[PDB]
Formats: structure tokens, C-alpha cells, sequence
RNA sequence: ACCUCGGAGCAGAACCCAACCUCCGAGCAGUACAUGCUAAGACUUCACCAGUCAAAGCGAACCUCAAUUGAUCCAAUAACUUGACCAACGGAACAAGUUACCCUAGGGAUAACAGCGCAAUCCUAUUCUAGAGUCCAUAUCAACAAUAGGGUUUACGACCUCGAUGUUGGAUCAGGACAUCCCGAUGGUGCAGCCGCUAUUAAAGGUUCGUUUGUUCAACGAUUAAAGUCCUACGUGAUCUGAGUUCAGACCGGAGUAAUCCAGGUCGGUUUCUAUCUACUUUAAUUCCUCCCUGUACGAAAGGACAAGAGAAAUAAGG
RNA sequence: GUACCGUGCAAAGGUAGCAUAAUCACUUGUUCCUUAAAUAGGGACCUGUAUGAAUGGCUCCACGAGGGUUCAGCUG
RNA sequence: CCGAGCCUGGUGAUAGCUGGUUGUCCAAGAUAGAAUCUUAGUUCAACUUUAAAUUUGCCCACAGAACCCUCUAAAUCCCCUUGUAAAUUUAACUGUUAGUCCAAAGAGGAACAGCUCUUUGGACACUAGGAAAAAACCUUGUAGAGAGAGUAAAAAAUUUAACACCCAUAGUAGGCCUAAAAGCAGCCACCAAUUAAGAAAGCGUUCAAGCUCAACACAAAAAUCCCAAACAUAUA
């Protein structure tokens, strides 16, 4: 019958190796998952449709801001195959309540705080 | 008494109960009967496969004839038929309950050996006959020795050891990338893709 | 298939069928081993019933014949019934397997069992579906209402192929396909002769009852240690030849043939048409006769009569050396009928008197001519003879250049030496 | 040839997992043979079925066995055992919750 | 055959799970007479009905068992209570056959024809190298088995069609495949020749007339170079015929009390359609035999050829 | 038991006659005639445990748009 | 137009059966089973709809849920956090309770079926793109206009069988066996010499004779007519 997988838990460790191809230090691990939507939830169980609904991931390729916690972790482990997690990056720090309204997520997975549309 | 023993068609004390043809005895790798013992060639079962009183009087009467009995010596690995397989009568309607037993078999799983063969010889003098079983049996057989089947298994690790690829059939199946197990079987986590159905890729890795 | 047997032997007393030759107790023993023959089953029980009018349908009278069929309802053990019949007719068959609720078999239908099951020719397989074509009442043991109105009725104003219709075409052209393949099998065992015919070798036949020992006599007089006979009834399947020498330093097959039976359609089986054929063919007939058997006249007159059927050559049928085999099994035994060869094959007592008789048996019938030759030495002449013709005895004159040579040769050779060496 | 055979499910098991408040009376689990032993405040129906004799939570637990010692048939087993060994059962407890009461204050004479 | 109930697998681990699936059982028995009365809280056979467990309390002493059963109404009884193998077991209070003399409503939800799936059955080809073949596996075959292919049979499935897809055999006309019966070429042979057998290639052309039988087929008679195997809605009934064939009549044998029935026989028994559309309507030949070769090659004989040449025909097409 | 010698049972054990029948199947029963050839027709059988006697059985004269077979002639 | 006339009337007989059931627009909406002279239907459940009250609903951390049985699966139940916003109850109802394929665990059949029957899940009975056409496979779904843009799934690859050359004396024709059977018909021994050779690994001989080996040297085929056209090389 097919069922919910149970992934193993060495899946999720990390290696020296992968830690060098993402560029990601084990230590000071970042804080906020972008996670998007980048498959469908049709021809897929359920519990996945609850997954994403729960997550808030009912529209594609919209990034969603969740805490890299070990609840919203196994979430996105039950949904993972249906969607792309990137570590959300402020190089400026978070936003202020004065450059609240001035930020943008870059595609590469930055808020920046600043969003001036201008050359540099 | 080194020539093969003579296989009766079916255990002395038939069986009564009628019992599902659960073909999982079939399916997947051999646990029982996978190495030698006492002997130095065999036949080896790349795949699975029920074996009948026929098949077995095919072996007995081809390894005694081309056997040397003062010098070769041959075992059977696997029992007699003992799962009873039943048959409805000809032109019989689906229904009106199972079948009377027919036939009786025994499971084969791949990676199992069938006869296994020793004494005063080297491989080429055996092989041949073994290949002529191998081939006449009702699932993929290899005449192996304990030499071969060492250097198969062997050959096996370093492919999957020094295979460029990546993705590993066992990986994305263990980890459910790409939600891969709707479309697989909980067998498969075990099997890691080198088995499907009755039969066993080796080229597989 | 593990089945269990009740052997019904109607005795016939008084009127045709009365065997004053044998007995019951000794046609069941066979019947036994005939079954026995088989390997999947065995006589669970035996039952002697006697008929007086054993030419009837039913065989049996009314009253025995319900009381068969208590017996044989009451028995649940019991998978199939052999009658000790011969042939049963068909309407017999039906009205035996209906009432009795169990599969029937006589002796023509185990016969064909055993050639199927244990040879597993062509000619075997062949020749059971061909018998096997009566085929109603699929669903033995009850008697089932089946209400057939109303399928295939008339569309328009006509019906298609009715059943009782179908079943007749279906039964033809099976018919029809069966006799066309055993006409082909048969033109492929005469086409296996052609070489043998052309050489001329003298062919014998050893006929005779099943386990008289013609594998063993065949065995003993080429050498041939490949040759395994076996105490089975219908040991020796299929019809095979084996070369040997005679005393004259002649090459003579023996055509190991299948052993016959008593109270057996040997025409009508068709693996028997090996046998009898390659009888008809032959040269000579060597007829082997079990006097140890208690049944021994009647073996004797079931051969005789199937090899009179056959209408062979009345040279054949006489001239037929016969040969009393099994004499150790008997003390001390005298054969009263003269040109009887009394032998032991186990002991191979009166071999070398058997291998003169029809070595004179031989030269009579295949015509060759035992005759001294003068040939002339490098002309190859000796040595076309030592290949084409047998050599009695080489005889050269050292001065003139020439040999007599005493050959037993055929008319054939001897042309094509007057030819080929003028 | 195979008659019978139809009946339904007993839907029978535990009705109460662990942690689970559970107030007296409440059936706890329901087995045809003894599965899950009677523990602490539990007790057992003519049927086998466990039922909460208090209100508490109910706890699973692997206990020693000591059956009674006119229980034949454990008592031989027992007799059987090597030494050293011991049985073990599971066990299901309802731990109290609530006291069996408090003095009250009613009357200042 | 089964219909209700229980246990075990299928259904490995909370629960639940079908089958004309595999196996076991039940329609009690025993002991007790507090096997009394009450009452929280729970379980529940997926509804309800029904069925389960039970603290505390009163009154006392100091139930076993898996199933082991049945509602309402109604009867019997003063009452307490009792009453159906109502087993079609959620139970009509009490009712069987037969229908082709049949009828209506529907169903392609469901059978018969046909198609379609499948390939058990059927047919075909290879591999295996035991065994036949005097010797010799492979000239020709071939057991135990293995691997493939085909979709001619009998089935099995019930997917289209029951506000109709007319369905045996025959006539007529035939289109197609080649797994070739004849004619062509070719390899092998247990090919001396003549006959043959086997295999490769070849579908241009051809592949008979009769007796009985409705026969397709079969047997038989006479031929032929041969009288091929199939597919085409078992091709083709808006082109034809209806001899068979479970409509209405009737007889015989059999079954039944009878009506009536029997894949039993037998005698008889209504064959519609004026064409709207598509499609279509004038597109270098094969074979046999006679003579001769020739009584030659070949062959011991028996018998007996090719090729080359000449002449005759038969059919088919066109006039 | 070896047709006749005894026995069981029944109400009586199917008699005369006819018989491959319009008569379950086997069935194209087996033979002879008929034909070049016949599953047709006619004559027969130790021919029916499913023939058979006013549920009428056999024979037979005439008769029949009844059902089969056939000589000869005739003819698209 | 007689299995029992015709007309009128009861009569608008009844039909769980077939057919039909007429304006616009939006929204929610496909769910287990039980009983039934019942499986062509219905009632109750389940699902679904509406309105209302309330507070927990889903996901789920440890801990926990059996021996029989020696091993024995994917999982499940329970479940705080957490991410979420739903759930339960009250009131009133209908309709669905004749179902298909795919993946997986199985059962029956023949480890056949576009076969049948259960279970988990998906899709279809709704949109769109793709797999050629295409209910069930893959991508993707919440709706409009646009003569903008980035993408999802998405195009089959394979071509395959040569092979040695030379040389062979030998005690002897090893014994027995046989008419002879001499490496080579059968059994036993099965050595040994020559630089180098098994009393011979295969043919052949009436038996011999003669010829070789080891040893010296040196895949597939069917019926109306194949079926896009083609292309090996310009920078992912
Ligand atoms: N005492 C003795 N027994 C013998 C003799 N000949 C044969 N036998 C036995 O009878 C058996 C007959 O077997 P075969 O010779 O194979 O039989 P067959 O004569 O071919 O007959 P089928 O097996 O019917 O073909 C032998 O195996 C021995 O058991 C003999 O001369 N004397
Ligand atoms: N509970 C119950 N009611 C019954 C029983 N027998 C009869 N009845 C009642 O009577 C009905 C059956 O009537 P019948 O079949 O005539 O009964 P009967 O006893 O055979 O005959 P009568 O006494 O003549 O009525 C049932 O439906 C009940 O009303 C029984 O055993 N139990
Ligand atoms: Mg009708
Ligand atoms: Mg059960
Ligand atoms: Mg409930
Ligand atoms: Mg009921
Ligand atoms: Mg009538
Ligand atoms: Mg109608
Ligand atoms: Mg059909
Ligand atoms: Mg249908
Ligand atoms: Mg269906
Ligand atoms: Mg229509
Ligand atoms: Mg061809
Ligand atoms: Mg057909
Ligand atoms: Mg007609
Ligand atoms: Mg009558
Ligand atoms: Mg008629
Ligand atoms: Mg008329
Ligand atoms: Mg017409
Ligand atoms: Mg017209
Ligand atoms: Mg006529
Ligand atoms: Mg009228
Ligand atoms: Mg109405
Ligand atoms: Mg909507
Ligand atoms: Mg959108
Ligand atoms: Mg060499």
C-alpha cells in the first residue's frame, strides 16, 4: 500500500562536502527558510495538499518567509519534493520600521533594505 | 552415493489446505542458500522462478549422465516441491471457489543456488553441462564457481562504489526525493531498483 | 495424478468371453500391474463381479450393476474405475461414468495412459485426443439440468451454428487433423528406413507378450550393454535396432518392437504402428514366449492372433523361429513342439543354438547365396566383397595370384561384382 | 465447501492510550485474550475488557508477572521456567489525579 | 451451492475491510440457585434495532463457555413468565409448477452472433544435445525443458451495439496475407535414376468435376501440375437461396400427476426495402501433354531422367 | 453355479408381433442389393432394459397436392 | 390486431422501468458501510448544503499500544510544540448509496484479460499544456482583457560471431578376449624409452593398414496501403 515515508534521519545530516558546495557553516545556522512553491499539489497525497496549505504555498513560485525550526522543519521534510528552500539572507540586517516600506526580496535570496531602482 | 538424489513430484503427506500463491517467495533477492557448502561450483539463480518436478528431472537426468561419479559429486540446494499450485478445470467459468491442487513447486529467488557440484575437477570440466542447466531452467541461471562468484560479487561493490552517477536509485528512493514512492513499491527501499518483479538486473547498480 | 483406482474385472461365465485358458485372479494381477505401470497411481480396491452377458451396454447385469455402483458411490477414496473390458464402446463408457459418478477406464484407454505418460511421443498424444473426442457430461458425479431453450434463437427467420452443430464440426476437422498428422509421422519413421532397405541389411523382429524378454534376448545376442531391460509391463516403449553378428560373421538387426498384450486393439493403437509395421518389414520374426508364464497359451494366442491380422507374408508368418525364453525360472523343462528354441536371456543358456537357427533362418529368407568366389588379388576385388558382402573364409592361392573366398552374398552384390570386376 | 467465516470485526483494542485523562468506569481497552494486564486502579470485566477504577492518566508499563498461585496453568509454567528468569507484562495504571477529598471548614462552633 | 452467529489468515503493527476466497467450528452443555436489587461511567460489529463491561450503594455470603440465537404483533397465563431449525435466520400470518400461445416495461447495467482484451487451449519458429535414425543429435525427427512469435479454434472477460450490428451451409463476386498445394530459382539429403523428404527465395498466374449427406468438412469415384492454410462482421441475405438450425401445428422415445418439456429424432412452416450520401462502373498470360533426346545418362536389375529442339493443345484476356 | 441347475424378490416380470423405427444417444450401427462412387433408399440381423399390443401391435386392398427412393422419357 | 372480443366507465389505474422536465448570474458541492423478497429501489449511517452557538480542529516531540512466532514490512494509533483556521455542537434538509483506470500490498484466475474482489493513494466523471489521436499517465489547476514576459511536463536509443601452424617414433600387434578384434569392440593394468608422445583425446579399418588432438622442434513473419518529410559535425 502506498503511505506516508518516514524519511531517515541521515538525510538530513549535512556533510563537510555539501557544507562546502552551498555555502552554508554548520555553526551560526541561518534563522528564516524562503521557501517557494515550485510544484504542484495535484497527483499528490492529501496530507501534502494540508502540507502546503498549512505552510501557505497555494501559489507557485511565491516565496514565503518560516522559521528554521524543528516543527516548520518537518513540515517542509514531509513537502520537500514540492518545493525550493533557500536561507534568507539580510545583508543590511533586518529591516527598520523606517526602510519597512523600501525592501525587496532579490532573487538571490536577499531583503535587501534599500530599494532605490537606480544604477549603481 | 555422489550422483544427484532422485526428487519426488510431491512431499509424501500431501498437503489439503489449498494456500494463496503468495508470489513474494519469488520476488526479490535469495536470504537462504546464497553461499556454498561443501561443494565448489553450483548454478546460480539470476532471477526468480517456481521450479516443478519437470525441471528437476531435467537436472538430475543431465548432471548424472555428464558427471564423472568417481570424481564429481552433486548436492541439491533448494527442496523438493512442497508450495501446491492449483488448476481449475478447462473452459471453467471465473468463481465457484479456488481450484483443486494441481502441481507442486518450489520458490527460487534470485541469487540463490540451485545444484551445487564438487570433487577432483576444475571449472571447464563442469561448466558445460551446468551452462546446458542453466539455460534449460525456467528463470536466468549461470554456471558459477566459487572463484566467479566471488569475483562477481566483487565487481558489483567497486561499480558501486567507483559509478560516476550522483543519484543512486537507493538515495532518491530512501529519501523520497522527487516523490519517487507513489510511483514505487515499500520492496524497493530493500531492493534499491535492481530487482523488478521476478526478475534481477545485474547490470543494475 | 496420485489416483486411486477400483479395478472391476467382470468375470464372464458361460457364452463368448469365457477364458478357459486363464483366470480371474491372474487377469486382475495383470490389471494391477498395468496400473501399477503408470507411476501415479495404484489399486485401492478390487472388485471380481460376474456377468453373464458380458456383450451388453451395461455389461453387468441389473442387480450387479447397482450393486457396482453402491459400492463405488459408497467409496469416496476411489478417483477412477478400470474395467478389465478390452475396449468399452461408447455408449458403455457414458452410461458407466453417469451412473457410477468417477472417470471409467478399460484397457485400450490405460494403454494409451501408459504410452502417453511414459513415452511422451507425438504419436502417443496424438492418439489420446483422437480417443478423447467423446466428450459430454463434463460434470461427472451429478446429474445436471441445464434448460438450453432459448440461446441462438432465430434473429429474423434463421438461427447460426447451434450447438450439436458446432460440436460436430469441431469433432471433424479434429478428426481430420489428427489422421493427417499421423500420416505425416508415419511417412517420416518409413522415410528413417530408406538407408537401412537400400543396404540390405536382414532385419529381424523379436515379437512376443510384455516382458517375455525380448529386451533381455536383444541384449544378450548383439552385446550391447546400453541395452537395460526392465520387469515393467510395456518396458520397452518405441521400436528400436540393434545391430549384432551371427555365427556366418553376418550383420543382422534386431528391431526391438513393443511388447503385446492380451485383449488389446494393437491395430488400433497407434503407437503400436511402429511395431507392426517394422513386423511386416521385416525378414525374419523371432516369436519369444515366456513358458515360465502361467498364462503362457494364452500370451501365445493373443500374439498369434494380432500377427495374423496383420496380414503379413505367408512366408513370413511361417519359418518364424521360436524361442521359449525364462527356461531357468522352470526346473527342468522339455519343449515338446519341435523348432523351438528353448533359451535363458539372464543366463544366456541356449544362445549360441538360437544364434545357428536363425542364421540359417536368415540365409533362407533374405535369399543371399553362401558360395566360393575366385577373385584376384590388388584387383581390390577382396576388398569390395569384404565391404559389400560377408566373409566366411579367405582361402588365397600364393602362386597363381587369386583367392576363393567363401561369401554369403546377396543377389544384389553378386551383380554388381559381376559388373563392376568382369 | 467454506462456509461461515463472515463475522465482523469486534473493533476491540485500547480505547485509551497513554496520557490520556481517563475518569472511573471508563473502559480503557477491550481484548479478547489478556494483552494488556490490569495495573493500578484498573479493572478487569468478566470479558477481559480494562476499565478506569479512578480518574487519573493512564500509563503503560512493563511489569514483573506473578500470577496467583491457584492460577494451574502459570504456576506449571513458572515451575517450567530456568532459574533466573523472569516474566514481564504490559501493564496499564491510571494514576489519580484528583484527591480522594479536603477538609472543609462547615461550622464555626 | 449458499443465506444467521463465532475463531484464524487474506488484513504482520490503533480500528475497519471483499470475495460462489482459504480453513475451522455454533444452533449447546455444565455448575449454581443472591445465576438478587440498584447505580456512576464507559464500549459497541461502522446507522438503528440489538449487544457489551462496570465503580459506588442495598441485600447477601465471608458463573464457566468464541459463537451456543429470533424483533413486533399475536397467542397461553392470575401473575411471574413461555411460545417459530419465522435457518430466505431484521422475521410477509397463511401461496407451487409451466408457457414456443405468450404480453408489457426496460437492459448492451446481462447472455446468444459479430467485433474487442487475453492467449489457458490452438498454431508456428528457435535453444537445449538425452534418444530415434545399422554407425551418426541436427537427411528427417526428437523426451525433459527454455525462449519467442501468431491471433485461424474452443473458451475465459462482459468493453460497443437489445427505441435490432439479421448469425450456419451454398450461389455470385471476390480483396488481402504467406506460415507455398502447383508452376520458377536455390542449398542439403539416409540425393545412383525415377519418385521423394527437408530448408531459402518467390503471392505474377492457377488451385477440377461428381455420389450420399443441410454440411462446412469426411468417405468414396474419376482426374489434375496442383485440387494450399487462412483473414476479410467464422467477407459478401438493402445481390440471391433457406436444406439444417429450441416460433406458432403434429408424431415417436423419454420426463412429469398435468400444463408442458427434451442443445433426441422427423414432417411443415411469410427472406421487405423505389439508393439520399460515400465508394465504384473499359487499369507483354500461364500450364499441361506428344515426339525427340532415349530406352540414352544413371542403375545389378527393376526401372528410368534431364537440358536442347519440334508439335500440339487446355485455360485466361482481348476481339 | 457350470443356455439349464438352483435360488431371491415382485402385483406381473414385456407375451405374440415387429425392430437402427418419425422410436435418447452411440449413428454414417453391421451386412447384401442399388450407384463408378450413396451419411440417401430397399432387404436382413442373437438388431429395442428408452419397441410392443384399443397410451393398440403386426399384415394388407385401395386412396393421398403427405414424407422418402427410383426406372424410362423429358426438357435451359 | 382473440391465451380471450369491442366500447364506455372506475381511470389522470399503477409502473423501484424508459423518456422529458422551459429565464440570467454567482457560490458550496463526487466519502466508509448496515439492513432490506434486497442489491434497477428504499431507510439509517457517511459525505454534501444552509443557518446558528461555542472552542478548539488539522499538522503532530518525547513517552506509550502482545504474546502466540525463531525472524517478520511500508506504515498506523496516540500526541505537546509548531505552522495554520478550522473544527465540534444545535436546527433544517435534500442528492449520492448500478464507477473507471493508474501506482502499491494482496486474493481468485492461468504470477491471462481493458478480467474480478478488498485495502492506501492519485487522477478522471471540471480547466488547460504534453504523451500523435487520447476520461484514468505526466505538468497544472480559482476563472476577465492584453498584438508582453519567465517557465512546468514535453523529441528514444540501439547493429552485434574469422582464426592457429607444424608434428607423431615407440618396448609391441600391453595383456585377456575372441575367427581376428593390433592406441583405437569389451575389462583391467595403465607404465616406460627416446630431446620430445595419454599403451592414445577423436575418424577409419573384416582385422590391419591408413588420417587428426595433447607432446618435441618452430532471429523471427497476417491478412485494404509502408507510413510525417528528412538529417550523422557552427560552440546549452
Ligand atoms: N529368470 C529370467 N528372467 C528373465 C529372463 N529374461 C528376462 N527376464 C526378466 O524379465 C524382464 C523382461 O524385461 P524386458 O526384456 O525389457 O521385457 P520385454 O520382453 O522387452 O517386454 P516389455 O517390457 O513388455 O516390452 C527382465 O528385466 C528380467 O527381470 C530370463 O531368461 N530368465
Ligand atoms: N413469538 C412467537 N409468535 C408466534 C409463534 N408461533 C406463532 N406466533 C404468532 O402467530 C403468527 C404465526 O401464525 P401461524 O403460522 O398461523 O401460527 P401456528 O402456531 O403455526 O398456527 P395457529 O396457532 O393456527 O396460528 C406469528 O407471526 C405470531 O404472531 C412463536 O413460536 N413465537
Ligand atoms: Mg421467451
Ligand atoms: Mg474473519
Ligand atoms: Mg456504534
Ligand atoms: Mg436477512
Ligand atoms: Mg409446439
Ligand atoms: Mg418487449
Ligand atoms: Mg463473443
Ligand atoms: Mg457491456
Ligand atoms: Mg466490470
Ligand atoms: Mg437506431
Ligand atoms: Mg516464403
Ligand atoms: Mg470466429
Ligand atoms: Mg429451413
Ligand atoms: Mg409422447
Ligand atoms: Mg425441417
Ligand atoms: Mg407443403
Ligand atoms: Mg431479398
Ligand atoms: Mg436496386
Ligand atoms: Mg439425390
Ligand atoms: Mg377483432
Ligand atoms: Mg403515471
Ligand atoms: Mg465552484
Ligand atoms: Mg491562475
Ligand atoms: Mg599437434
Amino acid at each position: 500500500k502506498f503511505t506516508r515515508s518516514r524519511i531517515p534521519e541521515k538525510v538530513f545530516q549535512a556533510s563537510p562536502e555539501d557544507h562546502e558546495k552551498y555555502g552554508g557553516d554548520p555553526q551560526n545556522p541561518h534563522k528564516l527558510h524562503i521557501v517557494t512553491r515550485i510544484k504542484s499539489t495535484r497527483r499528490r497525497p492529501y496530507w501534502e495538499k494540508d502540507i502546503i496549505k498549512m505552510l501557505g504555498l497555494e501559489k507557485a513560485h511565491t516565496p514565503q518567509v518560516h522559521k528554521n525550526i524543528p516543527s516548520v522543519n518537518a513540515k517542509l521534510k514531509v513537502v520537500k519534493h514540492l518545493i525550493r528552500i533557500k536561507p534568507l539572507k539580510l545583508p543590511q540586517g533586518l529591516p527598520a520600521e523606517e526602510n519597512m516600506s523600501n525592501t525587496c526580496l532579490k532573487s538571490t535570496g536577499e531583503l535587501v533594505v534599500q530599494w532605490h531602482l537606480k544604477p549603481v | 552415493k555422489p550422483k544427484l538424489r532422485f526428487i519426488e513430484r510431491a512431499p509424501l503427506v500431501p498437503k489439503v489446505r489449498r494456500e494463496p500463491k503468495n508470489l513474494s517467495d519469488i520476488r526479490g533477492p535469495s536470504t537462504e542458500a546464497t553461499e556454498f557448502t561443501e561443494g565448489n561450483f553450483a548454478i546460480l539463480a539470476l532471477g526468480g522462478g517456481y521450479l516443478h518436478w519437470g525441471h528437476f528431472e531435467m537436472m538430475r537426468l543431465t548432471i548424472n549422465r555428464s558427471m564423472d561419479p568417481k570424481n564429481m559429486f552433486a548436492i541439491w540446494r533448494v527442496p523438493a516441491p512442497f508450495k501446491p499450485i492449483t488448476r481449475k478445470s478447462v473452459g471453467h467459468r471465473m468463481g465457484g471457489g479456488k481450484g483443486a491442487i494441481d502441481h507442486y513447486v518450489t520458490p527460487v529467488k534470485a541469487g540463490r543456488l540451485v545444484v551445487e557440484m564438487g570433487g577432483r575437477c576444475e571449472f571447464e570440466e563442469v561448466q558445460g553441462f551446468l551452462d546446458q542447466v542453466a539455460h534449460k531452467l525456467p528463470f536466468a541461471a549461470k554456471a558459477v564457481s566459487r572463484g566467479t562468484l566471488e569475483k562477481m560479487r566483487k565487481d558489483q561493490e567497486e561499480r558501486e562504489r567507483n559509478n560516476q552517477n550522483p543519484w543512486t536509485f537507493e538515495r532518491i528512493a530512501t529519501a523520497n526525493m522527487l516523490g519517487i514512492r507513489k510511483v514505487l513499491s515499500p520492496y524497493d527501499l530493500t531492493h534499491k531498483g535492481k530487482y523488478w518483479g521476478k526478475f534481477y538486473m545485474p547490470k543494475r547498480v | 495424478g496420485t489416483q486411486r483406482v477400483c479395478l472391476v474385472h467382470p468375470d464372464v461365465k458361460w457364452g463368448p468371453g469365457k477364458s478357459q485358458m486363464t483366470r480371474a485372479e491372474w487377469q486382475v494381477a495383470e490389471a494391477t500391474a498395468l496400473v501399477h505401470t503408470l507411476d501415479g497411481w495404484s489399486v485401492v480396491q478390487t472388485m471380481v463381479v460376474s456377468t453373464k452377458t458380458p456383450d451388453r451396454k451395461l455389461i453387468f447385469g441389473k442387480g450387479n450393476f447397482e450393486h457396482l455402483t453402491e459400492k463405488i458411490r459408497g467409496s469416496p477414496d476411489i478417483t477412477c474405475v478400470f474395467l478389465n473390458v478390452e475396449r468399452m464402446a461408447a455408449p458403455t463408457k457414458k452410461e458407466l461414468e453417469a451412473a457410477w459418478g468417477v472417470e471409467v477406464f478399460d484397457r485400450f484407454t490405460v494403454v494409451l495412459h501408459i504410452f502417453r505418460c511414459n513415452a511422451r511421443t507425438k504419436e502417443a498424444r496424438l492418439q489420446v485426443a483422437l480417443a478423447e473426442m467423446p466428450l459430454h457430461r463434463s460434470n461427472l458425479k451429478r446429474d445436471v439440468a441445464h434448460l438450453y431453450r432459448g440461446v441462438g434463437s432465430r434473429y429474423i427467420m434463421g438461427s447460426g451454428e447451434s450447438f450439436m452443430q458446432l460440436q460436430q464440426r469441431l469433432l471433424r476437422e479434429k478428426e481430420a487433423k489428427i489422421r493427417k498428422a499421423l500420416d505425416r509421422l508415419r511417412k517420416k519413421r518409413h522415410l528413417l528406413r530408406r538407408q537401412r532397405t537400400r543396404r540390405e541389411f536382414p532385419v529381424i523382429s523379436v515379437v512376443g507378450y510384455t516382458n517375455c524378454g525380448k529386451t533381455t534376448l536383444i541384449k544378450a545376442l548383439t552385446g550391447d550393454a546400453a541395452i537395460q531391460p526392465r520387469d515393467q509391463l510395456f518396458a520397452t516403449l518405441d521400436v528400436t535396432a540393434h545391430a549384432g553378428t551371427l555365427p556366418s560373421r553376418m550383420t543382422v538387426l534386431y528391431v526391438d518392437t513393443i511388447g503385446f498384450l492380451s485383449q488389446l486393439p494393437h491395430g488400433l493403437i497407434e503407437s503400436f504402428s511402429a511395431t507392426l509395421e517394422d513386423v511386416a518389414h521385416s525378414d525374419l520374426i523371432l516369436h519369444v514366449r515366456d513358458v515360465s508364464h502361467p498364462e503362457a497359451e494364452l500370451q501365445k494366442c493373443s500374439v498369434l492372433s494380432t500377427l495374423r491380422g496383420l496380414q503379413l507374408p505367408a512366408p513370413l508368418l511361417d519359418s518364424m523361429v521360436e524361442v521359449h525364453n525364462k527356461v531357468d525360472l522352470v526346473p527342468g523343462y522339455s519343449p515338446t513342439e519341435p523348432n523351438v528354441v528353448p533359451v535363458s536371456a539372464l543366463r544366456g543358456h541356449g544362445l549360441q543354438e538360437l544364434k545357428a537357427e536363425l542364421d540359417a533362418a536368415v540365409l533362407k529368407a533374405t535369399g543371399r547365396q553362401i558360395l566360393t568366389l575366385r577373385v584376384r588379388l590388388a584387383g581390390a576385388q577382396l576388398s569390395w566383397l569384404y565391404k559389400e558382402a560377408t566373409v566366411q573364409e579367405v582361402d588365397v592361392i600364393p602362386e597363381d595370384g587369386a583367392a576363393d573366398v567363401r561369401v554369403i552374398i546377396s543377389n544384389s552384390a553378386y551383380g554388381k561384382f559381376r559388373k563392376l570386376f568382369p | 465447501k467454506n462456509l461461515g467465516g463472515k463475522s465482523s470485526g469486534r473493533r476491540q483494542g485500547i480505547k485509551k492510550m497513554e496520557g490520556h485523562y481517563v475518569h472511573a468506569g471508563n473502559i480503557i481497552a477491550t481484548q479478547r485474550h489478556f494483552r494488556w494486564h490490569p495495573g493500578a486502579h484498573v479493572g478487569v470485566g468478566k470479558n477481559k475488557c480494562l476499565y478506569a477504577l479512578e480518574e487519573g492518566i493512564v500509563r503503560y508499563t512493563k511489569e514483573v508477572y506473578v500470577p496467583h498461585p491457584r492460577n494451574t496453568e502459570a504456576v506449571d509454567l513458572i515451575t517450567r521456567l530456568p532459574k533466573g528468569a523472569v516474566l514481564y507484562k504490559t501493564f496499564v495504571h491510571v494514576v489519580p489525579a484528583k484527591p480522594e477529598g479536603t477538609f472543609k471548614l462547615v461550622a464555626m462552633l
